[PDB]
This record gives structure tokens, C-alpha cells and sequence, in this order.
RNA sequence: GCUUGACUGCGAGCGUGACGGCGCGAGCAGGUGCGAAAGCAGGUCAUAGUGAUCCGGUGGUUCUGAAUGGAAGGGCCAUCGCUCAACGGAUAAAAGGUACUCCGGGGA
RNA sequence: UGAGCCUUGAUGUGUAGGAUAGGUGGGAGGCUUUGAAGUGUGGACGCCAGUCUGCAUGGAGCCGACCUUGAAAUACCACCCUUUAAUGUUUGAUGUUCUAACGUUGACCCGUAAUCCGGGUUGCGGACAGUGUCUGGUGGGUAGUUUGACUGGGGCGGUCU
RNA sequence: GUUUAUUAAAAACACAGCACUGUGCAAACACGAAAGUGGACGUAUACGGUGUGACGCCUGCCCGGUGCCGGAAGGUUAAUUGAUGGGGUUAGCGCAAGCGAAGCUCUUGAUCGAAGCCCCGGUAAACGGCGGCCGUAACUAUAACGGUCCUAAGGUAGCGA
RNA sequence: UUUUGUAUAAUGGGUCAGCGACUUAUAUUCUGUAGCAAGGUUAACCGAAUAGGGGAGCCGAAGGGAAACCGAGUCUUAACUGGGCGUUAAGUUGCAGGGUAUAGACCCGAAACCCGGUGAUCUAGCCAUGGGCAGGUUGAAGGUUGGGUAACACUAACUGGAGGACCGAACCGACUAAUGUUGAAAAAUUAGCGGAUGACUUGUGGCUGGGGGUGAAAGGCCAAUCAAACCGGGAGAUAGCU
RNA sequence: AGGGUGACAGCCCCGUACACAAAAAUGCACAUGCUGUGAGCUCGAUGAGUAGGGCGGGACACGUGGUAUCCUGUCUGAAUA
RNA sequence: UAAGGUGAUAUGAACCGUUAUAACCGGCGAUUUCCGAAUGGGGAAACCCAGUGUGUUUCGACACACUAUCAUUAACUGAAUCCAUAGGUUAAUGAGGCGAACCGGGGGAACUGAAACAUCUAAGUACCCCGAGGAAAAGAAAUCAACCGAGAUUCCCCCAG
């Protein structure tokens, strides 16, 4: 899915942009215990002056 | 019980129709699993039986939105 | 020797079956073959060589076309697939045991 | 490692022939002194015919209907094809490793003087196992049934049109 | 000892022993939609199933058939993937006969595709099988023996008139 | 009553009295009858409620044809001398009756299937807690001593009390025979018989429930029943049978 | 109307037709008051794991049939007057 | 309302009352032991066994009152883990159970019909379970109609076998 990455995640890092992710890898990791956020356009337009 | 939490899905009854089309009672059982959600609001290990459905429903309202739901609708978790 | 009448739409009237069916049929309408012609040919000397219906396959026919114009499907016509042999065919699909026997009727 | 895909370069001997001609198009000038023809080597292709190219020698040209050829240009520009090579994207196969899903009828802590269960820590596994939907095989374990009629009684034999 | 309460007390059933197979523990298996219990608070000198039935001498031959256990190239093969081809519809082009873009829809199903089966090898204290035809020894009978029958192989030991 | 056929020794009835079997609803056809007539007639409902109002709709005078369509004609065919079917005969609505259809459908009767419940106070197996087994014999392992052996092995005494041990009461069974067979008893009595210190027996309480339980395996047991218990419900199951 | 009174009752008796009566509780109507709910106008907004699709079923008279529509256990997945 | 009256089998005995406190009928109340949702714990239903607060001109022993579970809300407290949560206590409100049909939803057969039987029919009927009301359910169009329209749902008669 089209989460954004936050921290120094390796490579299909991309340090904020939107790139494709299975969701296995999406939730558990990057959803909770962070580094990255999702895409309903609440949260990344709060998060675009950060 | 096995009703989906998220969702409310049920077990509903169903036929084995073979070639010679005689009839069989049988029943649909959903695919359901018991996942671990850790919540930002309430920073707790949140476990909740859902189906392979209700985990998707909750990657796309958030599970801070299915939790209000829960409360509105009177289940626990 | 020569040809395709083993032809198409019909048929007064009659035989034969409970019925479904089956069998004969001059003559007429259209178009052919043989014979010079009168005429004959709607398969074979006759009587056996067979299977209803349902569901479909194929070809033809504007007949129907769920708002309209089409189409799918269906009907008509042509035609195919059943040793349904228990052959007027109960299902697309079916073998044994009962001195453990149990009911209903008649019998030594 | 099998495959697509995106650029970049090789790559093409029916036959005559200046010579290992990819197909159609625009097209008589493009390029070279920001150093080219034409030789001499290495790497390297190969039906060892010949060609590509770094470097170096060389220091001012190759090219065009050129006459030939069914079809004429590494003069150049475009869509690229056949074959083949490298990097790079992407989809699967095989195999290794790891943790965050998940499993724990391992230890320990708390609710709690509690063999249940739940929360928490830790250890060993680990995307297997297991489960749900779909699907092939197996399956009297079980369930519903079929298993014909005439007939010197019935069965055997035999018959049914 | 046990059993057909109420026709059959036995030759039956059970029995210790023996043998085979399953099972590494969250065991196999069984009851249960599941939880969980039993198996077991046991751990291959143990447990579950089957078979024979103290003990003594012993338990031969045949793996084709039917099961089981493997092995594995090829062949066929479900779900899934939906390549090509055909048909319907029509913006438009065609005085019309007809053809036809994209889009959508229908039909056909090239390819991917595991077990099982076909195939190969073991397993008889697994299920089973352990034959016909002739010739031949005394009084007869029998066949140590001598051929054929390609069904996988033809009754050994012990006995029985 | 059943039958080709009965006094038949075919079936049924002890008698009397009471009760007991061709109905009802909704459809359609035929006949009788009544009203109206090329028309007849309303259903629900309104209602001053058997009136009146309501003509939605059904049936009939027109059929042929698969249908489009055509029409007193039409279809089949290229077209019919024709042929097939029709045209030149009054139906409709009440009532009563004879039939059919669907409902239990003239009545009585199965053996059985399924669902929902009830029972292990009888019996089968088990779990926990207790009790019972008179009496009399046979004399194992072991212990001690002696003989014997190079020494063991081995043997002779006493001690010892092992046994799904023997005999035999209580108790627990039920093999033979007799009485009994509308019995005293819906399996018993008398006299013989088997086990009787164990795979025993027994009191009390608990557990296992029907397509299941349990079974030292008979298809036995599971409330005097068991090739699928009991009771209620589907249920007036069905019967081409008496 | 009906029943009873020693046999069959309009006039014997209880009633019937008719005409009235509620301290207290209570049903239903309008009338009024209070606590709350909330008019109307204009400007927006238009219900996402949803419609639809594959497989497997169920329900509409309609049994997969050329089979629409509706419901969904599984797998996916839009458009925005 | 009243001169009669103390339910009946059922008399008898003993009284009450006759002009408003006999009896009878109606409304509003009081009393209401024990069991049963039974609710202080238990239980072989009509019984057993307590705890807390409060009361004794006899402060021994009794009497009055309260104490089930669950849901929701509020307050006070409160782990592993520091904050937090889980958990614990108290208080207010409400629910539990019974009952004949109708209704809605979740499960759901077989006898039988097809002259047998498997698709089918029987039938979403019987039964079981949950929940609600005096009705429930349904209900203001992503519905029908066909170029004309109608304007939610439910019920009756036709359409129509």
C-alpha cells in the first residue's frame, strides 16, 4: 500500500514518498512500532509541513 | 462463538450439490484468526478475533475508528 | 444401351388396429428420365432388416424479439445422437443376504 | 536461475560484386583539425570468410546514381525487427539467513494463598505449522435406495421385440 | 473362569505366552462442531490396533492377483491463469449488397498445474494360492522318477482311513 | 363375506342394548328445474346491512394458423381440380342431483421412518467408600540341623503357610430330571449339581442415552421388550391388501 | 326478552322496555399550564472495502438453463449530478 | 343497600342486628407465614445454616432491617510496569421468571407423491431456539410502467390456474 516512510528505513527506502508495499510488511512494522504512517489523506497532510 | 467481531459475520448454512445434484447439508465457516492490534490512542496489545474481511476493514478505517464502533454498537473487546 | 421417379407439394376413397401408429392408392399440380409411340417410373417378387417422448447438436426460414432497433433463446422445415434387447421404452445413474426376521393376505 | 520489460551496443556471408546487403521511409550532403582515412597489435565474434573496437602508428579524408544488383548504403535521421551480450526494473522457481505476524500442553511475574484463563517478561521455533473457502484422489466409517416379470410351487435353465 | 436374563454352559468366548504393525509425547488412537478430557500425571522393557492361543518339536514354497510400504524419468490429470480464434452490438465508411474501429459483452480454452493412476522394486506370524495332463516299481494301488502345461509358484515337515 | 364353487371340516359372530361408516369446502362437466336472453352475471367492498349500490372481471355469439397475420373463412403448397379444420344449431346465471380433480375424502388396521423429550431404583461395564467368605485337608519358596560331596550339587528331619489349590456351609450361580404349563411363581419348588481367598461376591452413592450406551462377544443387555429402548409430536404416515 | 312460582302466567315473583344515580379509583376526548423535544429561510453536503466481478450456495413461480434482479461464506475491487 | 345475617356438603350450638358501626356488593388501603425467578450461603422444593447494622425498667437470649448475579453510570481505590491499565469496593437505575394464539429472526427433517427410487415434491410445514408488541413486520422508491404514465408499505377481490 502507499505508506510513507519516516525514519532510516534500508533499501525501498525512500525518507517520504509514497511507494508500493506488501501489506504483510506494511502493518506489524512500519504500522505499529512506527516509521511510517498511512495515506488517508488526513494524516499526510497534517504531516507535509514536518 | 465464532461471530466476527468487526464485521458480524455469522455461519450460514449451505449444500453440497455433487453431479448427480443430491443434496447435503453443510455450513460456511469464515476465516477467522486471532490478531494482536497495538493502538496509538490507548497504547495497549488490543486482541480481537476477526476474519481475513475484517482485518482488511480495519487497514482501511484505522483500528482508533473500528473501536469507536464497538463502543457504539454495545460489543466489548 | 441410355439414365436417376430412391422427385416435390398433394390425394378422392379404402384396408387394419382400443389408441399412438401402420399398409395400399388411381388421379391431379409442378418439373425430369427412358421409348419412335401408346405409356411406365413416388425404390427392389411381396411379407422381416426395428425404438414413442423428453433434452439438445447442425442447416434453412425476419415467425416470435419482456421499453425501442438488434441479438441470445424459442417455433416452423430439414437432419443427427439411445442393443431405452425388460425392444408401446418407470431414472442421466443401481448388486446380494435374512435359520434373528417383522407386518398384510392367501396355502400344506 | 527461468522469464517479461526499459535504455545502450553488437548482429545479419541466395547470387554477380569496389564487400559476412535487416526491412520500409525522410534523404546529394553529413562528419572529421573539440584531430579523420589507411596500416600495425591486444581483447573478442565466427560457417577461422571477414568485421567490430580501446590504445598506438598515421596527420586530411571517407562518401552518391557510382557500371553491376529482384532490392544501394557506416552520408545521416526515425518506428524498430531477427539473433545475442552487459547493467538496470519487474514476476516466479530453488536455496540460505533474520524478526514483526503466528504457535508454545518451556521457565518466570501479576490480578490471585488460583493446575483454568488473561496481562507482562524471557527462551526455542517461525512465515513453516495450523485454520477458512475452492478442488482431485481415498472412503459401507455412515446415510438414502436399487436388486424385473412370465413360471405344471419357488430357484436354476430359458424367454421377452 | 465367561456368555446367549426366560430353548443352546459348549468344541464356543476369554486366557498367560508368541509374532506383526502403528506410535518420539502437544504421541498414535478415541470422545467431542470446538474448548478440553481420556490415553497419562505414563514415555518404545511404554502405549494403541490386529492375529494366534500353556508348554515341547516347528512354522516350508509362491509377490502375479488384492492391500501396504517406498522409489521415481515419462504419460494422463482438478482448482487457478485466460493466450488465440469466432459471434453479437455501432461511431463511421458505403445510393445498397456488405464490411468494420475503440469500448463493453458472449463463446472457444494454447500455456502453468500437486497427489492419485499407468510404471519399477520390496512385504505371506498381510489378504490369499499351494495345479492340471500323460508315462513309470512287486499282488494291486501309489509314483522316487521322466515330460508337457509360462497362471506367480505346485503340499515340505508333521500326519491321516 | 370371499369365491368357478359351500351345510361344508373356508373366514367372522356368546347374547341384548347403546354407538359406528359415502360427508364438507372450492373448482369443472353432464342432466333435471327456474330467471333472463345475444347477452347473462357480479367478487371484494360500501350499506338505509338477505335490500339497494359496485359490471373490476369471467363465460358466450368466430374461427383458421406454430406465430406474424388473415377472416366466414383459413391453413398447408409455387398454385390446388383440392384437402385439413370451421361457417349456415343459444348461451349464461341460481338451485338440486350424477361424476372427476385437490384436501383425511366411505370407515377401520399395519409392520416402520423422522424430530423433540424421558429413564442405568432392572441388567451390562466402571469409579469412590464399606461389609461377607463356618469348618477340614494338601505343605511351596525360605530358615535351621544332619548325612553326603575335594568343595558345590544333592538328600533327610523340623520350622515355615504359598494356592484364578482340593473337599465342603453361608453366599453366588442354574447342568440333568421330575412336579408345574388358565402354576404358589408373566422361569419357581423339591432332590442331585458347580464355584466358594478370588478373573470372587455384596451394601450404599455417582458416571456412560437411542442410530447411542455397554458388551471376558450372545447381535446379549439398556425398567418382565432390544436386528435399534420408552413416551409425545409430524400422524387421520401409506397399503394396488383383508 | 327470558327464568322461577305445586300443570302451559303480559297482569303472582325476579326482571325486561324506559327514566335516573358515583364518595373514591380509572379509560378516552377537547381546554389550560409547566419541564423538554425541536420550526422556518438560505447556503452546502449526498452515506467505500460499498456497487460490481471470479468460485461456492441460498432466496424470488423460476431446479444453471440463453438466466436478469435480490442475499453472501470465500477471493478481489470502482465511479462521484 | 339493608331486616335479616355468621361460604357450601350440614344440620346443630352460641350470638349479632332491626333506622343506620348486623350481613351483603363496589372503589381506595392494611395484613400477607413457607416454597417457587427465590436473590444471605446451601438444598433431597415448602428445609438447613449464617454475616453486618440496630433495639432490651429481665441488656444471658431473641426481635427489627440489610446482604444473589449481570448490564450501564458515578465515586473511591488500585498490579506485574514508574505513569497508566487490568482488577477490587460502594452507591443509584434496570434486567432475570411465568403465560394460549398471532408476529419477526436464527436452525430444520421424515413418512408420503412421482403408482418403485436419487433431481424434485412433501416443505421452509412440524419441531427446537432467541426476541418483541397489542399488534408485530414492512414502509416514502437506485420501484413499476413503456414514449402515455402512475407515485410509500400492508390487507381483500380479480388478473389466473
Amino acid at each position: 500500500m502507499q505508506v510513507i516512510l519516516l525514519d532510516k528505513v534500508a533499501n525501498l527506502g525512500s525518507l517520504g514518498d509514497q511507494v508500493n508495499v506488501k501489506a504483510g510488511y506494511a502493518r506489524n512494522f512500519l504500522v505499529p512500532q512506527g516509521k511510517a504512517v498511512p495515506a488517508t489523506k488526513k494524516n499526510i497532510e497534517f504531516f507535509e509541513a514536518r | 462463538s465464532r461471530v466476527c467481531q468487526v464485521t458480524g459475520k455469522r455461519p450460514v448454512t449451505g449444500n453440497n450439490r455433487s453431479h448427480a445434484l443430491n443434496a447435503t447439508k453443510r455450513r460456511f465457516l469464515p476465516n477467522l484468526h486471532s490478531h494482536r492490534f497495538w493502538v496509538e490512542s490507548e497504547k495497549r496489545f488490543v486482541t480481537l478475533r476477526v476474519s481475513a474481511k475484517g482485518m482488511r476493514v480495519i487497514d482501511k478505517k484505522g483500528i482508533d475508528t473500528v473501536l469507536a464502533e464497538l463502543r457504539a454498537r454495545g460489543e466489548k473487546y
